[PDB]
């Protein structure tokens, strides 16, 4: 399997071989689904709405609703104006969502497309209905990832509905960067558990995790409101879970309300949820609950029972910036080595972060690098192998042809089920990565190991 | 009826544009006239893909000793990383295979305000360097024609200096108004490029599948009969291809044509250039494998392979006869609609009423009215101005290698016969009176089908699966096939009625309700 | 591996090979657990205590404390009157519990021991500080199993503390069987999310599943109260989850205590799930919430999405009554087929519900053995072969041996980490036991297909 | 002192019995006298099993190709399932091993009113039947003796009938006083009954090593360093043993003795019996083995394997010092307290201390004093109540097979010469002067301990390893090696080593206080 890749590595500098992000748009439209009664719009050829709602649907195997412009070889030529246009006539009509959330694509910002000035046309000529709501971001695929359209729609988000009217709220708000349904649902259950009011934005939870009842609802229940999205200039302080997806939301918000904020690593172990725990009670001068307090002891209690299993171990992780910065530390927190640790998505800060917690940890001889992809990652395992592989759903491939113990994490996992029902952060979500980690690890040495080596207990 | 209530709730504009898109056949008009192959409708919420999904991720993908490098951001790459199940193996065990890599210059702002020439040269060399391939394909994407990029001259620089070909592709995104444009836009530089340029010696009862492209294992499965019977299968354009089989496709006496809209060009164009003439190939559905089988043995007119077709289809449908009676009384009496892309929603058909499912409603992406209706109103076709700047190809017959394969005496003959040579009719003259048909559907529509005709499963895509079972309606996916497979063939039909009934008579569908309501 | 099993079958009427049940007392210890502030104390010859505490130990990965008699030769000829009176006097006053459970072995009930007499005896000699309490059920290790001591236990404790005073607690009792901690867990939550008060007996919960805080507390902080346990018979209703665990202790309390019973299976799956929510709401008149409504609308959406892979999948089954029982009727409701079914423990029961639920699916050519074992299964699978393997520890030769996907399931689980903290039971609980059996289902179909036939989307 | 504030919440009746089984080990008292091998305290909370875990779990099991049946209800069977880690291969590839079973009467109430001798007369036929093993054993249980069951007459019967011996033993679990009496009802039959009744030849350089259980591979370890320096192993007492190879054990010269508790009346009776004598062997720690290596040298007092001997030690050091270096580095300063059963707390000690680490406290399960102060007192040892019916047995010299192997003067001279010939010196005597010995340590006594001393680590088995970890304090097991190993032989140093510091440097330990206290 991947006969095809050498272990003989020669620099690459052009091809780019099976990478480890995605472009802007899909970012985009996972954060509009986490407005309740948005139907996500896609400003230009149709073969990327396709592709886009497509990664969803097998993602949480669950519908994934967006409207497209439908971009002809004429819109190269006279703009995509008139097909945004026609399009907010067809799904006010049609599909009367609350608001329309819109992205770009790399065409229409190619063109240079001016989604301002649109979408004031069609306010002064009443396309848009009475109570309704147009709103827009751009997100250029050949700049970032698919974290940085995550990123530029919460930015969207902010610029439109923010408002500070000058009565406060009492909340916390949240922006939880590029995780999740069921993160989202458990970073909910801490803040309620602390009993701190919050609002949450964007919040996939009830959209694309729900239930099956025997009707489709387009809309379905989840999805931060509309008025709770302008009630965040409204709101104490604003907590930026992963500074690369949710940073440029809260200073925007900063900026425009006067909201401070502060920036905290996703929850991902024991460090990182307990900077998030923390965080929380300094802000408020609320107590840490016994619930809380004993899902941490019994993580604890897990990662001591279950120590000689992972300490050494060496870890090869591919990801978006901060997840694999969260996890990698969590990796190290278990005893283990993060021993080559890769992200997709540019930017200086996964660099640093990675650096600086493996000089921290004593750990040499690691490598990091940012804009690589698999290609990379199986030549660097060709030449020396690791214990375990946590990644994508594309990290298989690896993991069949080296023989490596494999956990899927982060965007997309397409090939097994109920995925989305598990958290990865808090205690909780620790709990359930230990585990899984653990289990491969043992599924191998009780598959591979001679039969007099054969356990019972473990 | 349903046309009027699907048509309800549109604005006016688009009402009057959408109604000619929708057709109820029947006894008094058999072959009505639809209206196809036209633009999206912007913010209908269609299902259709792009020209380059067309181009490089359904035609030329396949085709595994190739490299294919999408010039463009990285997405166009990473959304056609192994989501459509072309089937490949190395060839004799040791050729070349990519199926499991996608290839890109991962486009950036630099490359947009001053263009990708320069990147691209540089992913072929080390494409070439890296893996020796037969070719390199170069595909473009959205904003590649728009930054200036010559990817014709760059592949053409490229060729000369690594000594193997490289086809440039201009697929861009909004060429056209689907996928179809991108069929196009391959069968072009195949035909020109590609197609001719080996020097193998023809075998006898050479047979080339057109059109085929080995999702789940399809063409391995249709190979299997063939070979049994006595055909030697030339060419799969482009499943499970050696770029080496595609330029010996001229190396054959017949041309099946599975998928007539993918592959119509390049069919035509190989009668015209080398005078192989080709069939319509059904390959789905016991009625269909059999009229092919059929069809193909009175073209070679061969009394030992006659026998053996139908000694093969004998033992065949015996093997799975009692998987077969299994299938119609566990299924007879349901209802079904279809949605599919440009043919399968067509394909299927003989299957399902096989099993006594009933089809009411057949919705198709992207389809041509030579689809719908057929080849005759080719020339009764208004070209429109979203698909006029597509280049056609016009060959002539190659003085060197054609040849009368089967001669004019014969043709007659063998139409008379009910041998559709060369020409084919469409979903619609097959379909039975009654059946209504939906071009470019959309959510709206199929929701109001959903709604009115109450089916008991609706087949359709990954987009529109799982909104369809969020209903409690059964959707089995007629693309990807469930990720499961060959639906075609004999074995494809005891997969796919398997999967069926293991659908229908899941417990889950009848728990929805909880008992507290 | 076990390579000395044969494949043609041969009548054993007497030699009882690699069991599927083990002895009462463990089952009783782990009942007595349950209790806050309690030591089980094991009325016999010192091994077996030893025994049943590293039983629970290597499934928890937890300490288990308990005393015993340490029976010699000595009482094996006067009895062991002489022991228990001399172990409560050290009990005491070196470990201070609240209350001392007393359970039996096969040799002090082989020897007839009297322990109401040596009980009555103690208080009068003031052996039993006043506030402390000794209590004691009868564990013969030759009659039924681990799942009949527990039972036993749980009588013991209601003929002992349960009290009507006449003072109305408004409560439901709640016994939920031979089931982890995990489960005790979610049976609570789904209590509280209903809003109805309740006493739950035993319960290992913060007991056997507890967090490392640094201290090592000998009476963990939780279990039932020993004040809680006395109300138990001011309550409104028993609710007993599985017949064979928890049936005697009810019908004890209603006789006792005149607090009448209602008999539910264990609550795995759709319909035993349903059919313990629909208990609760008809005892209380209080309508189910919205949130075990949405997770109810979960699991189905689970089943539906992931249907292909269980459809017609043969599964062998090995375990205790209740739990194999509510199992089975969760495998048909998936689609899938119990095609060999075995408890250890006896009893017509289990054989009766097995039968009937696979005839109402219309299932014939399952075997279904009561008093089976591993080597009765393992005979069965090597003349027609399963796709599916769920039972404890045990099952895992068998898997490897046969090549079956696996499924580690029940008691005891000695071989991986975090398991007690996973519920098995309610709508949760069930979406647990799907990502797990259709994970091991599509990892051997992704291990062992052709490269050809490997897929990105499952 | 520590004694003293272990003692203090002891009642009085406990507190004074209790007292004499803590000694402290000083200058001017270097073997001070102990009680041990007495009854357990009820209620103290004991770690201590039975005689049936003893005669069975431990001594017979890891015979791999003999049935092994418990004569009892179930439990007595499913808890010795794998618990212990005595690994064993089928003999050259292709032999009997029963390892992955256990077997059982299962006996029910009818057994106990009416007796359950016909079950096991059926069981014992049901085995041989079915498996046609080396031999059968068969195991009682607490019942046994109370319900009936003469299980040595039904053996014999049994044999009879079917050909292959039938080994009973009077194992009820409540004789004696611990494991201790299982191990001695276990050589009792395993002396009279099994060796020497083999008639294999005697190979040159031949030794045995007895009572070594082959945990998680030791054996296998010594016997690959033990077979590179040319000795031929001629039977393992009883890890990965055959039958007939415990039939053999009289083909030696030389009896190493690993576990003196377990098999030291075999020891001592094949000397009586055979003339072969015993050393005390250790196969734990790098000065323990080269110590046994010379040892074994020089009894056979020959040039070539005097010189392999030396050359091995130096080969097999020279590998893994960098590793010996590293522990110490990571270890040294750290203190450990050792509770094990009969004898590991000993044999461990000369590795902890190589590493630089600290042994404060030690103690047996069940050790006899004969263990802790050397078998030099064991003329002023009385057997109590509870040990008193025991058998005894007496061996005479074989007339037959008796040889002198070592003569009366070379005896002498190796004597000494510091090589321990059929005798041994003790615990206690290589322990450190002001470190405390605890006889049958209870939980009371371990928690003392630690709240005194303040371990970095206490080294147990699996019902104190979490009462440990609970504090906050590393404990390893020395029993099952958290199911790893070897830790025995120059391999096992090193992984002993590598999880030693695992365990310690494990970053969770540091992270148990959150950071709101
Ligand atoms: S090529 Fe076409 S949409 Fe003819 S673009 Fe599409 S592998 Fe469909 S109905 Mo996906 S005209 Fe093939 C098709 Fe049919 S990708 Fe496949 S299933 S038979
Ligand atoms: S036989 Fe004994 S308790 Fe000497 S009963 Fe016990 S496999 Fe221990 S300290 Mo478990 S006298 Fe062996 C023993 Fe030592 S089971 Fe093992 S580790 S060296
Ligand atoms: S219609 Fe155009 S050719 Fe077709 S699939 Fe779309 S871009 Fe590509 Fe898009 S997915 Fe992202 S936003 Fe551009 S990089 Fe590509
Ligand atoms: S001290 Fe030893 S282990 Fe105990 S019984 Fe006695 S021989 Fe056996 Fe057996 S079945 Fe269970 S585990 Fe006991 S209560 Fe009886
Ligand atoms: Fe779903
Ligand atoms: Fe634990």
């Amino acid at each position: 399997m991947l006969d095809a890749t050498p272990k003989e590595i020669v620099e690459r500098k052009a091809l780019r071989i099976n990478p480890a992000k995605t472009c802007q748009p899909v970012g985009a439209m996972y954060a509009a689904l986490g407005i309740h009664n948005c139907l996500p719009h896609s400003h230009g050829s149709q073969g990327c709405c396709s592709y886009h709602r497509t990664v969803l649907s097998r993602h949480f195997k669950e519908p994934a609703m967006a409207s497209t412009s439908s971009f002809t070889e004429g819109a190269s030529v006279f703009g995509g104006g008139s097909n945004i246009k026609t399009a907010v006539k067809n799904i006010f009509s049609l599909y009367n969502p609350d608001i329309i959330a819109v992205h770009t694509t790399c065409l229409s910002e190619t063109l240079g497309d001016d989604l301002p000035t649109y979408i004031s046309q069609m306010e002064d000529a009443g396309s848009i209905p009475e109570g309704k709501l147009v709103i827009h971001t751009n997100t250029p695929s050949y700049v970032g990832s698919h974290v940085t359209g995550f990123a530029n729609m919460v930015q969207g988000i902010v610029n439109y509905l923010s408002e500070n009217t000058g009565a406060k709220n009492g909340k916390i708000n949240v922006i939880p960067g590029f995780v999740g349904p069921a993160d989202m649902r458990e970073i909910k259950r801490l803040f309620e558990a602390m009993d701190i009011p919050y609002i949450m934005f964007p919040d996939t939870s009830g959209v694309l995790d729900g239930p099956t009842t025997g009707e489709y609802k387009m809309y379905p229940e989840g999805g931060t409101k509309i008025e709770d999205l302008k009630d965040t200039g409204n709101s104490d302080l604003t907590l930026s879970l992963g500074s690369y997806a949710s940073d440029l939301g809260a200073k925007t918000l900063e900026k425009k309300c006067k909201v401070p904020f502060k920036t905290l690593r996703t929850p991902i172990g024991v460090s990182a949820t307990d900077e998030f725990i923390m965080a929380l009670s300094e802000a408020t001068g609320k107590e840490v609950p016994a619930s809380i307090e004993e899902e941490r002891g019994q993580l604890i209690d897990l990662m001591i029972d279950a120590q000689q299993y992972l300490q050494g171990k060496k870890v090869a992780l591919l990801g978006d910036p901060d997840e694999i910065i969260a996890l990698s530390k969590f990796i190290i927190e278990l005893g283990a080595i993060p021993k080559y640790v890769v992200t997709g998505t540019p930017g200086m800060k996964f660099q640093k972060e990675i650096d600086a917690m493996l000089a921290e940890a004593g750990i040499e001889g690691s490598k990091v690098k940012v804009e690589g992809d698999f290609f990379d990652v199986h030549q660097w395992i060709k030449n020396e192998g690791v214990d375990l592989l946590i990644s994508n759903t594309y990290g298989k491939f690896i993991a069949r042809e080296e023989n490596i113990p494999f956990v899927r994490f982060g965007f997309p996992i397409m090939d097994r089920y109920g995925h989305y029902y598990n958290p990865k952060v808090g205690y909780k979500g620790a709990i359930r990565l230990v585990e899984e980690i653990t289990n491969v690890i043992l599924d191998k040495i009780e598959r591979e190991c001679t039969e007099e080596d054969f356990e019972v207990v473990r | 009826n349903l046309k009027d209530e699907i048509l309800e709730k549109y604005i006016p504009k688009t009402k009057k544009t959408r109604s000619g898109h929708i057709v109820i056949k029947t006894e008094e008009t058999p072959n009505p006239e639809i209206v196809a192959n036209t633009r999206t409708v912007p913010g209908i919420i269609t299902a259709r893909g792009c020209a380059y999904a067309g181009c490089k991720g359904v035609v030329m993908g396949p085709i595994k000793d190739m490299v294919h490098i999408t010039h463009g951001p990285i997405g166009c790459s990473f959304y056609t990383w192994g989501g459509r199940r072309f089937k490949s193996k190395p060839e004799n065990g040791t050729g070349l295979n990519f199926n499991e890599y996608v290839f890109s210059t991962d486009m950036q702002e630099s490359d947009i305000v001053f263009g990708g020439v320069n990147k691209l040269k540089d992913a072929i060399h080390e494409a070439y360097e890296m893996f020796h391939p037969a070719a390199i394909g170069v595909y473009a994407t959205c904003p590649v024609g728009l930054i200036g990029d010559d990817i014709l001259a760059v592949a053409a620089t490229a060729s000369k200096e690594i000594g193997i070909p490289v086809h440039a592709f201009s697929c861009e995104g909004y060429k056209g108004v689907s996928q179809s444009a991108g069929h196009h836009i391959a069968n072009n530089t195949v035909m020109t490029d590609i197609i001719g340029k080996g020097n193998k010696e023809q075998k006898k009862y050479s047979i080339n599948v057109l059109g085929e492209y080995n999702i789940g294992g399809d063409a391995w499965e249709m190979d299997r009969v063939l070979e049994k019977i006595g055909y030697h299968v030339n060419a799969t354009l482009t499943g499970d291809a050696t770029y080496e089989k595609v330029q010996n496709a001229d190396k054959a006496d017949l041309n099946l044509v599975q998928c007539h809209r993918s592959i119509n060009y390049i069919a035509e164009m190989m009668e015209t250039k080398y005078g192989i003439p080709w069939i319509k190939c059904n390959f789905i559905g016991v009625d269909g494998i059999v009229e092919t089988l059929r069809d193909m043995a009175k073209c070679f007119d061969d009394p030992e392979l006659t026998k053996r077709t139908e000694e093969v289809i004998a033992e065949e449908i015996a093997a799975i006869q009692d998987d077969l009676d299994y299938f119609k009384e566990k299924l007879q009496g349901k209802t079904a609609c279809l949605y599919v892309g440009g043919s399968r929603s067509h394909t299927y058909m003989n299957m399902l009423k096989s099993f006594g499912v009933d089809s009411l409603v057949a919705g198709f992406e992207f389809a041509h009215r030579d689809d719908y209706e057929g080849r005759e109103v080719i020339p009764t076709i208004k070209i429109d101005a979203d698909s006029k700047n597509i280049p056609e190809i016009t060959v002539t017959p190659d003085e060197q290698k054609y040849r009368v394969v089967i001669p004019e005496d014969k043709v007659e003959e063998l139409k008379k016969a009910g041998v559709p040579l060369s020409s084919y009719g469409g979903m619609m003259k097959e379909m039975h009176d009654g059946t209504i048909l939906i071009d470019d559907m959309n959510h709206h529509d199929m929701e109001v089908v959903l709604e009115k005709l109450k089916p008991d499963m609706f087949f359709a895509g990954i987009k529109e699966k799982f909104v369809i079972q969020k209903g409690g309606v059964l959707s089995k996916q007629l693309h990807s096939y469930d990720y499961n497979g060959p639906y075609a063939g004999f074995r494809g039909v005891v997969n796919f009625g398997h999967e069926l009934v293991n659908g229908i008579y899941t417990p889950a569908w009848k728990m929805i309700t909880p008992p507290w309501k």
